[PDB]
């Protein structure tokens, strides 16, 4: 049977499992995230989506908790907005002022979710990292210094497309992603980490430098390079 | 403080896929007596041991050992490479026949540490991160080594040398140098960890077996 | 009513500092191995209900009632292995009660493996060891062996028909892999990754599989709680702070060293009467961190009368922890200190978490400034913030105990830091 | 320069409703197609299942 | 009897001690659980 | 202050400053400039065409 749990006092009807953050969308709230990909296993480790329940004095990740019945979701609290300003925060600190010379530029989740999550000021004054770049083929661009470390390029490639060839190396704020070795990651489901990636980490070597999001216009077709008629 | 060690691989003539590595017979019977601790269909639990018993014969980590260890567990070797760059205790570059590591931390730090590492920095006339000409002492700063309350102390190849001076840890080196092995523990009269004005507690024998027992029990 | 003086009959770890043998002889000289069937006969609700009236707590950091954890370990099975991981990953910068456990009380160890292991319905017992304790895990398997020969583990152990197996893991070097599900994590050969609850260790543990974590000492305590009383063990120390428990006293003090006291004794007492008290006297102490790095340092204020002890501890801003008392004179830089601990923390970080991750490398950062002095004085309360943003937000509690210790720094000592900052812009001023 | 000869070429309507979209392009005159809405199924997800036992969900990386 | 150290059976351990006592551990050791499958990837 | 006709700046090196990141075509009220871009043949982000209508310019 369902269970009963509330987004801002508001009833919602859930199966037992679902996920704070399903629940907010059943609602209709779209919980901030980085890590979460609805098609890849859960993560939780961006800490983008953690949201405060009633009596709880602790947050909790949106993507990764399930609902209790009886439940009470704050999702514009005092404590999830000043939540997300801190993760955010932390993300911007480390991140490189590249947005100019960046393929994501208008279509950035980064830049979206510190524009409407984020604060608008910096604390940060200390020395920026500086990551080298990988080689991972002539399709994906990598430009490593932007990686956010949230581990959807792994998940996809293991889980999705088969191909064990993408981890991290390292601990602490010296993790990398990449192979540990000069190989390509060559798949026929390559340009999925593209997609997927939220950030500038990961960008379409063709298609570089040559437009910008809000110039295009989107034109809904299907493919006819094999008979699947994606 | 940056590590100094890069966690990206680069191919060179010594250290390469095609580096000669192989386990000796005895270490694939030490192998099989490890894989089998753990569950079935649960055999890349021993990736850890393994990878180290490859580092203790091989004295570091080679890639060509990283990919047999790999091979042999059926584990993709970025695993491999993940466990290898995450843990501390591998040694992926070659290392000296002695690796001195001089804890620096705080509770170790409040006990005069500087004075064991400048001894050692002078005695062997090398830097905090570098290996000495004939490949003999390589010489590093770590975390807590567990051995707090014998501070100041180094592990010289999972030995502990504690309560550690600038003139014991000189002898140790030579003692090391020479071609004798020093005898861990403190030097400074201690056995252990009881206080080194005298026993404070458990100066009466044990009490015997069912010594307090319950009634039924 | 008064704590402390505690009888050598009482001590619990005896062999402590290793004047006896560690062996199976000299270990059945003392109490050990001892009606152990008469234990497992009894059963795990028995022994359950005897660890909950002795009112144990973790000791190895959050103090958590092991009974109640035991107890949700002891649901019916459903078709899957049942585990016990011991924890000896003693990583904390002021501890090392586990190493003199496993050094000179391993068949302690195992006694307690086999008893918590009969309460909770698991088959095996896996101690994970860290690396660096090499002649420890050495001892211990030589200790496993002569238990194995002797048939006190294994088929039929203790003649009780109960199998029950115990496996020592060494890891690597990871503070982190000292965590409970980094533990589970590094069994598997995994990187040693902290996991987010729920799934609980006790639903889906190693292997995927229902697991109990508990510290070493909490396991070696428990067959003496079982084979005495536990109404004997709560009479020890104050209401809900109950036994003994292994202080490591180091630092500024005359004779460092590894005691066992009562649960409540306070903390001058301690420090006065088993490590020689500070090195110029009490006048010269000037701050205390008594639960390892972790926790916060309390100034000589604070420890003039505090008892070392749960409660009273967290009712002085700090925790218990570990009860490794770090010792600091008034000869010292605390800023440095506590730099040299937020660098050991930003070292051991695993890099999982972004709040962790950015924000521990940033507080190093900072500190590493502030021990200089370049810096301004409104950086203190942005220190405070962002230490306040990384704790409560992370998968793990490294995240929170990264935070602490420069909490407490900039709680008690806040005038030093200015002082600091004031001198550096002197120097700068000058030319 | 891109050159063009269509008045509607950058001409985008936005209604609430299919029905009111429907109603609109009907009066006007236009031919239409309509296309139905299509939106994401629910999905079962779980982080235990991360580490299962027996099943292929356990990852092999976090 | 409290005066002498007597835990010095360890300054003669060697690189390969604990896995050879590991090795001999073998034979005492329980049928290990299966999960089934040879791998999560079969 | 004064605005009057347009130029594109170079670095002290000679390299031109722009790289092509179209915040000025995004921004501009008119529509009067036009650009595209490709990778250079030493890899940067450099511009193809970079056109501006002075006739459509409001300067
Ligand atoms: C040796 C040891 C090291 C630990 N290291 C950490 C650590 O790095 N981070 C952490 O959050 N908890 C750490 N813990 C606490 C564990 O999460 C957990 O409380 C403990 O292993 C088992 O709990 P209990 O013994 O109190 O029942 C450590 C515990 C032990 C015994
Ligand atoms: S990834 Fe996003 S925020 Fe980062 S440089 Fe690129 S556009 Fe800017
Ligand atoms: S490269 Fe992109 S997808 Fe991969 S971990 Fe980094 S930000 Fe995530
Ligand atoms: S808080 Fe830090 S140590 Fe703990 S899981 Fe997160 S990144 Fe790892
Ligand atoms: S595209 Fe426009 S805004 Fe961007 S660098 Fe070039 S001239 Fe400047
Ligand atoms: S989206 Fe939940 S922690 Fe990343
Ligand atoms: S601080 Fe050095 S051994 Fe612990
Ligand atoms: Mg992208």
């Amino acid at each position: 049977n369902l269970i009963e749990v509330f987004v801002d006092g508001q009833s919602v009807m859930v199966e037992p499992g679902t996920t704070v953050l399903q629940a907010c969308e059943k609602v209709g709230m779209q919980i901030p995230r980085f890590c979460y990909h609805e098609r890849l296993s859960v993560a939780g480790n961006c800490r983008m989506c953690l949201v405060e329940i009633e009596k709880a004095p602790k947050v909790v990740a949106a993507c990764a908790m399930p609902v209790m019945k009886g439940w009470n979701i704050l999702t514009n609290s005092e404590k999830s907005k000043k939540a997300r300003e801190g993760v955010m925060e932390f993300l911007l600190a480390n991140h490189p002022l590249d947005c100019p010379i960046c393929d994501q530029g208008g279509e950035c989740d980064l830049q979206d979710q510190s524009m409407m999550f984020g604060s608008d000021r910096s604390r940060f004054l200390e020395g920026k990292r500086a990551v080298e770049d990988k080689n991972i083929g002539p399709l994906v661009k990598t430009i490593m210094t932007r990686c956010i470390q949230c581990t959807r390029c792994i998940r996809f490639a293991s889980e999705i497309a088969g191909v064990d060839d993408l981890g991290t190396t390292g601990r602490g704020n010296d993790m990398q992603v990449g192979t540990y070795i000069e190989k390509m990651f060559m798949s026929e489901l390559s340009g999925n980490i593209i997609d997927i990636c939220p950030v500038g980490a990961l960008t379409s070597k063709p298609y570089a430098f040559t437009a910008r999001p809000w110039e295009t216009r989107k034109t809904e077709s299907i493919d006819v390079m094999d008979a699947v008629g994606s | 403080g940056a590590g100094g060690a890069l966690f990206v691989h680069r191919d060179t003539p010594e250290n390469n896929p095609d580096t000669p590595f192989d386990f000796t017979p005895e270490n694939y019977k030490r192998i099989e007596a490890i894989v089998k601790n753990y569950p079935e269909g649960h055999k890349a639990a021993a990736v850890l041991p393994v990878l180290d018993l490859a580092q203790r014969q091989n004295g570091w980590l080679p890639i060509s050992a990283m990919n047999k260890v790999a091979e042999i567990l059926q584990v993709p070797p970025m695993r491999v490479y993940e466990v290898a760059t995450f843990y501390t205790m591998y040694n992926r570059k070659p290392v000296g026949k002695y690796h001195i590591q001089v804890c620096t931390t705080t509770p170790c730090m409040l006990r005069n540490s500087d004075s064991i590492l400048e001894a050692i920095q002078k005695k062997l006339g090398i830097k905090v991160g570098e290996t000495t000409p004939d490949k003999l002492f390589t010489l590093i700063e770590v975390e807590c080594l567990g051995a707090c309350v014998n501070a100041p102390m180094v592990q010289i190849n999972d030995n502990y040398y504690e309560d550690l001076t600038p003139k014991d840890i000189e002898e140790i080196i030579d003692e090391l140098k020479a071609g004798k092995i020093p005898k861990p523990g403190p030097r400074s009269g201690r056995f252990s960890c009881e206080p080194a004005g005298g026993l404070t507690s458990l100066t009466e024998p044990p009490k015997g077996p069912g010594f307090g027992v319950q009634a039924g029990l | 009513t008064s704590f402390g003086s505690l009888k050598d009959e009482d001590r619990i770890f005896t062999n402590l500092y290793g004047r006896h043998d560690w062996r199976l002889k000299g270990a059945q000289s003392r109490g050990d191995w001892y009606k152990t069937k008469e234990i497992l006969l009894k059963g795990p609700d028995w022994i359950l209900g005897e660890v909950k009236t002795s009112g144990l707590r973790g000791r190895g950091g959050a103090g958590f009632p092991t009974g109640l954890k035991w107890s949700f370990m002891n649901k019916p099975s459903d078709g899957r292995p049942k585990y016990l991981v011991v924890n000896a990953d003693e990583g904390e910068p002021g501890t090392c009660k586990d190493r003199e456990i496993i050094r000179h009380d391993p068949h302690k160890l195992v006694e307690g493996c086999l008893v918590g292991g009969r309460a909770m319905g698991a088959r095996a017992a896996y101690i994970y060891i860290r690396g660096e304790f090499y002649n420890e895990a050495s001892n211990l398997q030589v200790a496993i062996r002569e238990a194995y020969e002797a048939g006190l583990i294994g088929k039929n152990a203790c003649g009780s028909g109960y199998d029950f197996d115990v496996f020592v893991v060494r890891g690597a070097g990871a503070y982190i892999c000292g965590e409970e599900t980094a533990l589970i994590e590094s069994i598997e050969g995994k990187q040693g990754k902290p996991r987010l609850k729920p799934p609980f260790p006790a639903d889906v543990g190693v292997f995927g599989c229902p697991t109990t974590v508990a510290n070493v000492e909490t396991v070696a305590v428990s067959p003496t709680i079982c084979r005495r009383g536990g109404a004997w063990f709560a009479s020890f120390g104050r209401e809900r702070n109950s036994g003994t428990k292994l202080f490591n006293i180091s630092g500024h003090v005359n004779h460092p060293c590894t005691v066992e006291e009562e649960m409540s004794v306070p903390l001058k007492e301690l420090i006065e009467k088993h490590a020689g008290g500070v090195i110029g006297g009490w006048d010269n102490l000037l701050a205390v961190i008594p639960g390892g790095s972790s926790t916060p340092l309390i100034p000589k204020s604070v420890c003039e009368t505090v008892l070392m002890d749960f409660d009273a501890l967290v009712q002085a801003q700090t925790g218990l922890g570990t009860a490794a008392v770090i010792v600091m004179d008034r000869s010292t830089d605390i800023v440095k200190a506590i730099a040299r601990l937020i660098e050991f923390y930003k070292h051991e970080s695993c890099g999982q978490c972004t709040p962790c991750r950015e924000g521990v490398d940033w507080m190093n950062k900072v500190m590493a400034r502030f021990v200089k002095g370049d810096a301004r004085p409104a950086e203190i309360d942005s220190l405070w913030e962002i230490s306040k943003q990384i704790e409560g937000h992370t998968i793990c509690a490294l995240g929170d105990g990264a935070a602490w210790p420069v909490q407490g720094l900039i709680r008690h000592f806040r005038p030093e830091l200015e002082e600091r900052m004031q001198q550096f812009a002197l120097q700068h001023q000058a030319r | 320069w891109s050159s063009t000869a269509d008045p509607l070429s950058n001409l985008v309507l936005t209604f609430s409703t299919k029905e009111d979209a429907v109603a609109f392009a009907e009066k006007n005159g236009w031919s239409f197609d309509v296309e139905e809405r299509k939106v994401p199924k629910p999905k079962s997800k779980s982080y235990g299942a991360n580490f299962s036992w027996n099943k292929r969900t356990r990852v092999s990386t976090k | 009897d409290n005066s002498t150290y007597r835990n010095l059976q360890h300054h003669e351990y060697s690189t390969y001690t604990f896995l050879d006592l590991n090795v001999e551990l073998s034979k005492f050791r329980m049928p290990q659980p299966s999960s089934g499958r040879q791998s999560p990837r079969h | 202050r004064f605005r009057g006709e347009h130029a594109l700046r170079r670095y002290p090196s000679g390299e031109e400053r722009c790289i092509a990141c179209k915040l000025c075509e995004a921004v501009c009220p008119a529509q009067a400039i036009t650009i595209e871009a490709e990778p250079r043949a030493d890899g940067s982000r450099r511009t193809t065409r970079y056109d501006i209508d002075m006739t459509k310019c409001i300067y």
